[PDB]
């Protein structure tokens, strides 16, 4: 049998598992959000309006809920080999700039930045490691696409455009063509909103839409869903 | 810095109670075991009692079994010995030694400077220290012997012996651990080497600081016994 | 711009190319005779008895 | 009677196979061990008390018309059935309060709900079965003195008595298929997105589980409330029948409820 | 001129290519023909470590081979006694994105890192008891793959910048700067002796450092996709790598070519962990299948799997003394395997 050593260490060994645990299920009451989206399209502004190298990850608390914000907009690797590590991650904060519908990618020209963050969004929405994961997705800049949709037409980015070159058929249209690119229609669901101004109506969003995730996940362990 | 400060000692009339208080600084308090080991005035050290590190056992000494109680209260980093219906076989410098358990960790590595409480007027392990004085001359290799009743190698192949050295006017200070394993500060010279039941203490190159009292302890077994201690002094 | 880059490029394949080179028979030997003179002190091939096993329980 | 033997002997092995198939699925596969599943796994239980000890002593009882065993055993074996079968009813009443708080009350609840608290649930659906039936099944003789239950017949003495019949009627079935009904409306309702698919998929979850409950509980109950007035109405075989549909609902409810989990299904498939 | 330096790197490219096919007499599975198969080598579960209560993304033995440090995604960074099964640490790390962890030779220190761009350097033995960070080595641009320490005071990172670092952890600064892959590197491994180490990219390519001159010595090519683990022989003188490819590949040093593929028809998910036995007899990899290949590695024959996790099996480790084998997985569970 053991001697007396060896029964304080494995004492020491269960308080080391009961620390694990409290910390376990303190850090299971928390909604870890990963943010992603393409460069310049509205991510900081997100941040600021949520708050009130390597990863930078934002801490708050809205209405006695605890959520943490993983930005990756920092990792200039390849996207493939760490994704993996958001896997258990809530909702997917997904960031697109309405303005850039003319602007092209300073990095490479002919190519649309819009095209570039469809691109980006389709392949984050059909990962395999998101089959069921929520996407939130927040519409920036309207007020400023509200400007250049009326001197621009949208049908220099997309050819297909048959609406009017009013702000709600454009927008409808824009979140149209990044809704359907979900093939996983059934297992996740997209929240789409305008990034408003106004206070706590973007985090309000948020909250609602991380509620509905809550909700669904609750019902999928309950064996009803 | 670590330090284990004693407060509470005095002169108590016999039949009273006393509660002694050790406030320790600069450590991480609510991770260690605490003991309590009280020493005579002309006589070697005592194990009194023992708390674990988040209070699970508790273990006493037989003469102290039910008069005495120890306690921890940890966001104060403080350690309480309440001491009820004192006999005069009580009076002792009493000493706070903290002792942290895993795998390869030092127990019993650090003492506290003690506090005086002076009262006015079968199956335990027996360590044997057999001689206790040995006259030394600095620059020389000395070694102290210590026997064990019962062996004190364990199945899993450690023996629980450690050897302790107080110098005059200061508390213990831990040397070896279990058995050869030499105490983080301890200089090279030092070295322990026994065989289950009989244990050698090798100080080679002997110094001035080395001189004073060397105290062979057991751990394999509760209640934890100490030898009576051997003496090395000057010339 | 990209001239350092391949001179860079061609100095690190001029340093790659003047290695000498033992024959593969001759490290395929040698990986057999590491193989099969520490073979006995190889628990995981030979699996030691419960005695000295520290996992036997 | 070689006919509906067999027919019993079937769906006893059917029950049996699947309510070890359901505890086994959850012992050999860490994702369905899940708070959760904990009441799942008591209600498989219940359900294979029922399926091995209920159904075969049943059978034999409506082939031979009398019961064989005696009279010391039946009496053990009304109070066993019935309290097996009233803690399968009260495991599915706190999986539907289960439900409702983790439906209505999605942020918090999960985070007070804890094992120690469905260990406490499980057994006080338990222990309040217990209670409800077996003092009363087992002890009537004594505090009344006499049997009026032949011998031959196996069946309990109370059900002359209508007080007795329908507060036990009420406390079992009535009470507990109401709140049922009104949470699993309120879960139907609560879980249409606030911020149409899902709420249909839940929705036919709910009226499966709900109806199965019914068409195998409501017969044998109301049958109990006509016997306490009209003994003579009701003949032996329609009392069988509606026995038979009580025992029937352990062998569908690893279907309506484990088998409605994707995860339950696939491990289903591994053997 | 570009053209100019663009052929003569293709020139030089045949040289390299005519000179290893040149000294290519015979492969190693015409001369281990002879020699007995090691047979069914089965290894049954004694530990199992149930203490993450997230996906394992690295572990690493102790040289005493009897701890391990052990790297989850909760944030938790654990030590563990697995003689008796029992946790002698356990470390909350400041980001919970930890992709790897590595355990000094004199037992001291522990590192980890990871997607945070900073390697770690945690110190065990304290006069306060408890585990404190030592140091943080930040200068990586990208997520950090691989950490493995030369001594107490010099480690080697490998990130996702496509560079390699030896860092002086007194200081906190590179000591020196690997580059020339061109891909994000994904692990390394350093040879017996501490003088060289060889890393694999994301460029299909592994590569031979020396630690003191700074400079690649071998570039060896062979892989057909990312290159996720790497181990060297335990003499030093070859090394097996894993991909995503579903091969295992054994390279040789000296004879600077491929020797071995270690590939199966009915194995198509990738390798994510590499190692050798102690004497380099077996080969064991760890699958996207959930299982654990050991291979004959000198005749290419599936000696035995290790199937008992229910995720991938992330990490994978074998003592100094050869004793066992511990796995860690994204089912959150450490196995050890004799
Ligand atoms: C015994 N039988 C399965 C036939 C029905 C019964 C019973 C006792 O428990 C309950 N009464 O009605 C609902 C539950």
């Amino acid at each position: 049998t053991l001697s007396a050593e060896d029964k304080a260490a494995v004492e020491r060994s269960k308080m080391i598992d009961r620390n694990l645990r409290e910390d376990g299920e303190k850090a299971a009451r928390e909604v870890k959000l990963l943010l992603l989206g393409a460069g310049e399209s509205g991510k900081n502004t997100i941040v600021k309006q949520m708050k009130i190298t390597g990863i930078v990850e934002t801490h708050f608390t809205f209405k006695d809920l605890h959520f943490k914000m993983f930005d990756v907009g920092a990792q200039r690797s390849e996207r493939k080999k760490w994704i993996h590590c958001f896997e258990g991650v809530t909702a997917i904060i997904f960031c697109v700039a309405l303005s850039d519908y003319d602007l092209v990618l300073a990095e490479d020209e002919e190519m649309n930045r819009m095209h570039a963050s469809m691109k980006l969004f389709d392949s984050i929405c059909n990962n395999k490691w998101f089959t069921d994961t929520s996407i939130i997705l927040f519409l920036n800049k309207k007020d400023l696409f509200e400007e250049k949709i009326k001197k621009s037409p949208l049908t220099i980015c997309y050819p297909e455009y048959a609406g009017s070159n009013t702000y709600e058929e454009a927008a409808a249209y824009i979140q149209c063509q990044f809704e359907d690119l979900n093939k996983r229609k059934d297992t996740k669901e997209i929240y789409t909103h305008f990034t408003c101004s106004t206070d706590t109506k973007n985090v309000q969003f948020v909250f609602d839409a991380v509620t509905d995730v809550i909700i669904k996940n609750n019902l999928k362990d309950c064996g009803l869903f | 810095d670590v330090q284990l400060v004693e407060s509470g000692g005095g002169l108590v009339q016999p039949g009273g109670s006393r509660k002694l208080s050790c406030s320790a600084s600069g450590f991480a308090f609510s991770s260690f075991g605490m003991h309590w080991v009280r020493q005579a005035p002309e006589k070697g050290l005592e194990w009194v009692a023992y708390i674990s590190s988040g209070s699970g056992t508790i273990y006493y000494a037989d003469t102290v079994k039910g008069r005495f109680t120890i306690s921890r209260d940890d966001p104060k980093n403080t350690l309480f010995l309440q001491m009820t219906s004192l006999r005069s076989e009580d009076t002792a410098m009493y000493y706070c030694v903290r002792s942290i358990y895993y795998y390869g960790s030092s127990p019993f590595d650090f003492w506290g400077q003690g506090t005086t409480l002076t009262v006015s007027s079968g199956s335990d392990i027996v360590m044997t220290q057999a001689t206790s004085s040995v006259p030394v001359t600095p620059g020389e290799s000395v070694s102290i012997s210590c026997r064990s009743s019962k062996s004190l190698l364990h199945s899993n192949g450690n023996t629980y012996l450690y050897w302790f050295l107080q110098r005059p006017g200061q508390s213990p200070q831990l040397l070896i651990y279990r058995m050869s394993n030499l105490a983080s500060g301890v200089p090279d010279r030092f070295s322990g080497s026994g065989s289950g039941t009989a244990f050698t203490l090798t100080i080679s190159r002997l110094e001035a600081e080395d001189v004073g009292v060397y105290y062979c302890m057991q751990h394999l077994e509760y209640p934890l016994t100490f030898g009576a201690g051997t003496k090395l002094e000057l010339k | 711009a990209s001239i350092a880059q391949a001179r860079k490029l061609v100095e690190q394949l001029k340093m790659e190319a003047n290695i000498d080179r033992i024959k593969v028979s001759k490290a395929a030997a040698d990986l057999m005779a590491y193989c099969e003179a520490h073979a006995k002190e190889d628990p995981l091939l030979t699996p030691v008895p419960a005695s000295e096993n520290p996992f036997r329980e | 009677m070689v006919f509906i033997a067999t027919v019993t002997g079937s769906l006893s092995l059917v029950t049996v196979v699947g309510n070890i198939l359901v505890m086994l699925s959850i012992k050999v596969n860490r994702q369905l061990q899940t708070v959760n599943n904990y009441f799942l796994f008591s209600l498989a239980c219940a359900d294979l008390i029922i399926g091995a000890f209920s159904m075969n002593l049943y059978t034999v009882y409506i082939i031979k018309g009398y019961w064989p065993l005696g009279a010391v055993v039946c009496d053990l074996w009304l109070a066993l059935d019935y309290v097996v079968s009233n803690a399968s009813v009260m495991n599915l009443l706190i999986i539907s309060f289960d439900r409702y708080f983790c439906v209505t009350k999605p942020l918090t609840y999960p985070a007070r709900r804890t094992t120690k608290m469905a260990g406490l649930m499980i057994a006080a659906a338990w222990v309040l079965s217990f209670v409800l039936w077996a003092p009363a099944i087992l002890f009537w003789q004594f505090v009344v003195g006499k049997r009026t239950v032949p011998d031959n017949q196996c069946f309990i003495q109370f059900l002359s008595n209508p007080a007795v019949t329908f507060g036990t009627a009420i406390a079992a079935f009535y009470l507990p298929v109401v709140i049922m009904t009104v949470l699993y409306i309120h879960i139907s309702l609560a879980s249409r997105s606030r911020v149409a698919a899902r709420e249909r998929k839940v929705t036919r979850t709910i009226f499966a589980i709900l109806l199965a409950f019914i068409l195998t509980w409501t017969p044998y109950n109301v049958m109990v409330l006509v016997n306490t007035f009209c003994q003579s109405c009701i003949p032996d075989t329609v009392w069988s029948i509606g026995y038979w549909l009580c025992y029937v609902n352990s062998t569908i409810n690893p279907a309506c409820y484990a088998l409605c989990n994707a995860t339950f299904k696939k491990t289903f498939r591994h053997l | 001129e570009l053209d100019q330096l663009r052929q003569e790197a293709e020139q030089l490219k045949n040289q390299i290519r005519d000179a290893r096919k040149a000294c290519a007499d015979a492969t190693l599975s015409q001369i281990t023909n002879n020699i007995d198969p090691v047979g069914r080598i089965q290894m049954r579960t004694r530990r199992t470590l149930r203490g993450h209560l997230a996906k394992i993304y690295a572990m690493h033995w102790g040289t005493d081979s009897r701890l391990l440090v052990s790297a989850s995604q909760d944030g938790k960074l654990i030590i563990w006694d697995s003689y008796t099964t029992n946790k002698v640490h356990a470390i909350p790390l400041r980001s919970s994105w930890v992709m790897t962890c590595a355990y000094a030779p004199s037992g001291n220190y522990v590192a980890c890192g990871g997607l945070d761009n900073i390697c770690s350097i945690y110190n065990l033995k304290t006069r306060e008891g408890n585990v404190r960070v030592s140091r943080e080595l930040a200068g990586h641009t990208g997520y950090l793959s691989c950490c493995r320490f030369l001594d107490d005071n010099q480690i080697v990172t490998s990130s996702g910048d496509t560079t390699c670092a030896l860092w002086d952890i007194e200081t906190g600064q590179q000591t020196t700067t690997f580059t020339g892959h061109t891909g994000d590197v994904m692990s390394l491994s350093l040879a017996p002796d501490t003088r060289l180490f060889v890393s694999g990219a994301c460029d299909a390519s592994a590569k031979l450092w020396d630690v003191r001159e700074g400079m690649c010595r071998q570039t060896f090519t062979g892989h057909e996709s990312d290159i996720n683990a790497i181990c060297f022989f335990p003499n030093g003188n070859a090394f097996a790598t894993g991909s995503d490819d579903a091969t295992c590949r054994l390279f040789d040093l000296r004879a600077d070519q491929e020797l071995m593929t270690y590939s199966h028809d009915n194995i198509i998910c990738g390798i994510t962990s590499v190692s050798f036995s102690k004497s380099g007899r077996l080969l064991l990899a760890g699958y996207d299948d959930f299982n654990c290949n050991v291979w004959d590695a000198l005749k290419a024959d599936r000696a035995g799997v290790l199937a008992g996790h229910d995720n991938r099996v992330s990490c994978l480790g074998v003592t100094d003394d050869g004793m066992a084998v511990a796995t860690g997985s994204w089912d959150s569970f450490l196995k050890i395997w004799n």
